[PDB]
């Protein structure tokens, strides 16, 4: 299990979060969701993918999270969750909002945060097998 | 008598701030008079005898005081400062003899954990700490969506004569994944604790119906306001309002009959969506069914819409009549179109999917996954192209084009004459 954590202390939750709405922290790589009056963090590594639907005056966002069965393309060697037969998982959360424009921007920002996280993880994996070499010693005369 | 009062407190996620008060008689909350809230101005009052326990925790607007009642209701009061904790602790202890518990919540951002059905709320624990809790009073419905999957629908916070306007993004649906051979017991325990409507009396049930989209042996239980589909792995609840159209179409094999429901919003099975439900009956399948209705309810609501008893008639006819009576939707039967072979439809392929096209009086309908409904009012032009014993039909509409391939050439003239008769522009390359 690639150990990740959103916050260690409640004081790290930004002061901006207070309107009982969906908010994104790019610094902590975390999506903050309004569940029954509580600011619930979800790390971008627990997030799988989402969808957005427009319905009358409301805009719906469904966020899907990583769970066994609905697994991602990751190999068996590194799971986005800790192994556990007795572990239950939040598979999806569906939210609605009257403000369509902001809700579309929030969805774009979640999708961008996921793309940046995946790109950084690929870049890390490509660098893990790069052995740091010694420095080339220039020839003090006329080189061939 | 020292009345302790707090200004700027919100009740159950109210948009308007109010004044909270602690008295020896109980808890009181009143909205602040500065906001025109179309809404009763009446103070919320909770008697001291109804208070069971009180927890203190981090909310959206600062600190939250969560009050558990003896009537299995949860009251949420948010907007407190961290300094208020000492005063609240002393006053609640002095007035009610109840300990104020400090509840720390998991901030790890993990979506895995253990669910725990507490008396008044469903709690999701991450590393032995609560991540979130949902009061049972906020849960509208729960439905097994697969062998390890539980979907909970929450009451939509819209316009009720007894609730303050909520401010923000609202949670509508929560799906849990419960591994192990365990999700069915959890669903049963959730049903018992959430106190969902009980002693439900289906008006009519139909057992062992073989669907094609998605393929499965579902039981169909019909109620006054809703239709239930029970399956081995997935239970669906469809509201009668969400049924847009009913089609009753004979298959060209002359051995089967198709009943097709258009549903909006489309049914979900994991990631895939089913806007059309396709049921397949044998034409020789006969069923006798008595409606489970009182004679007073039948006469008042269903007289002339439903029969009290259906004799031994074909199952698909009884089902189509019951669906018509309960959804108030018209059943669409095959139109005046007759193929060269005197058939009500024509064999064709849509991309890699082989199927049957029905030319109905108001629309073109394809009946094999994927199901395609095309109203004639939305069709711009139909182009007939030569692939040949067969020809292809391209239907152009405001949202794209659909090419139906591999149609027998003998069917070209009947189709063109029918489409011209319906006022559709036919072009022949």
């Amino acid at each position: 299990f690639k150990r990740y954590e959103s916050y260690v202390r409640e004081s790290q939750i930004p002061s901006k979060v207070k309107n009982l709405r969906i908010s994104i922290d790019p610094k902590a790589q975390t999506i903050i969701l309004p569940i029954c009056g509580r600011p619930v963090p979800f790390h971008i590594n627990s997030f799988k993918n989402g969808s957005k639907n427009e319905e009358g005056d409301y805009m719906y966002i469904r966020l899907n999270f990583n769970s066994p069965g609905m697994g991602s393309s990751v190999k068996k060697t590194e799971l986005p969750y800790e192994d556990g037969d007795d572990k239950e998982f939040v598979r999806s959360l569906t939210f609605r909002s009257t403000n369509k424009e902001r809700m579309s921007e929030v969805f774009k920002a979640i999708t961008e945060l996921k793309k940046t996280a995946v790109k950084r993880d690929q870049e890390r994996k490509t660098m893990e097998d790069v052995v740091a070499q010694a420095q080339l010693v220039e020839f003090k005369g006329r080189p061939k | 008598m020292s009345t302790v009062d707090f200004d700027t407190i919100f009740l159950n996620q109210s948009k308007a701030p109010g004044r909270f008060r602690i008295t020896s008689s109980g808890l009181g909350w009143k909205p602040s008079s500065q906001v025109p809230t179309k809404g009763k101005t009446d103070p919320f009052l909770l008697p001291s005898g109804d208070i069971l326990s009180v927890s203190w925790s981090r909310g959206y607007r600062g600190w939250e005081l969560r009050v558990y009642t003896r009537n299995d209701k949860v009251i949420m009061l948010d907007g407190f400062e961290q300094q208020d904790f000492q005063q609240l602790k002393n006053e609640i202890q002095r007035t009610f003899n109840v300990n104020l518990e400090h509840k720390e919540h998991s901030l790890r951002g993990w979506n895995w954990g253990k669910t725990q059905l507490t008396r008044a709320e469903l709690v999701f624990n991450v590393n032995n700490r609560p991540a979130w809790e949902i009061p049972y009073s906020e849960i509208s419905n729960s439905n097994l969506t697969g062998r390890h999957e539980i979907s909970m629908e929450l009451n939509p916070k819209t316009v009720d004569e007894n609730h303050y306007e909520t401010l923000g993004d609202e949670l509508v649906e929560v799906r849990l994944y419960v591994p192990g051979q365990k999700s069915q017991l959890f669903y049963e325990q959730l049903k018992d604790k959430a106190d969902f409507d009980t002693t439900s009396e289906a008006i009519v049930s139909f057992e062992d119906i073989l669907f094609l989209t998605p393929r499965g042996r579902f039981e169909i239980s019909m109620y006054a306001n809703n239709l239930r589909l029970r399956g081995q792995s997935y239970d669906y609840k469809i509201q009668n309002k969400n049924v847009l159209r009913i089609f009753s179409l004979p298959r060209l094999d002359d051995r089967h009959h198709l009943v097709i429901l258009q549903v909006d919003p489309p049914l979900r099975q994991g990631q895939t969506r089913y806007p059309f439900l396709v049921m397949q009956f044998d034409r020789n399948e006969e069923l006798e069914v008595e409606l489970n209705l009182s004679d007073e309810e039948y006469k008042s609501k269903y007289e002339g819409k439903l029969n009290r008893s259906y004799g031994t008639d074909s199952t698909y006819k009884i089902l189509s009549h019951c669906l018509r009576g309960l959804t108030e939707r018209r059943v669409i039967t095959p139109g005046s179109f007759q193929s060269q072979h005197m058939q009500p439809g024509v064999n064709c392929s849509l991309k890699a999917s082989e199927g049957q096209i029905y030319l109905l009086d108001k629309c073109l309908f394809f009946a094999t996954k994927p199901c395609v409904y095309l109203p004639y009012s939305g069709i711009i032009s139909v182009v007939t192209s030569r692939g040949s014993r067969t020809f292809d039909i391209e239907v152009q509409f405001s949202g794209g084009s659909h090419t139906f391939a591999n149609i027998n050439k003998d069917e070209q003239k009947p189709i063109e004459d029918f489409l011209k008769g319906q006022g559709v522009r036919v072009k022949n390359e």
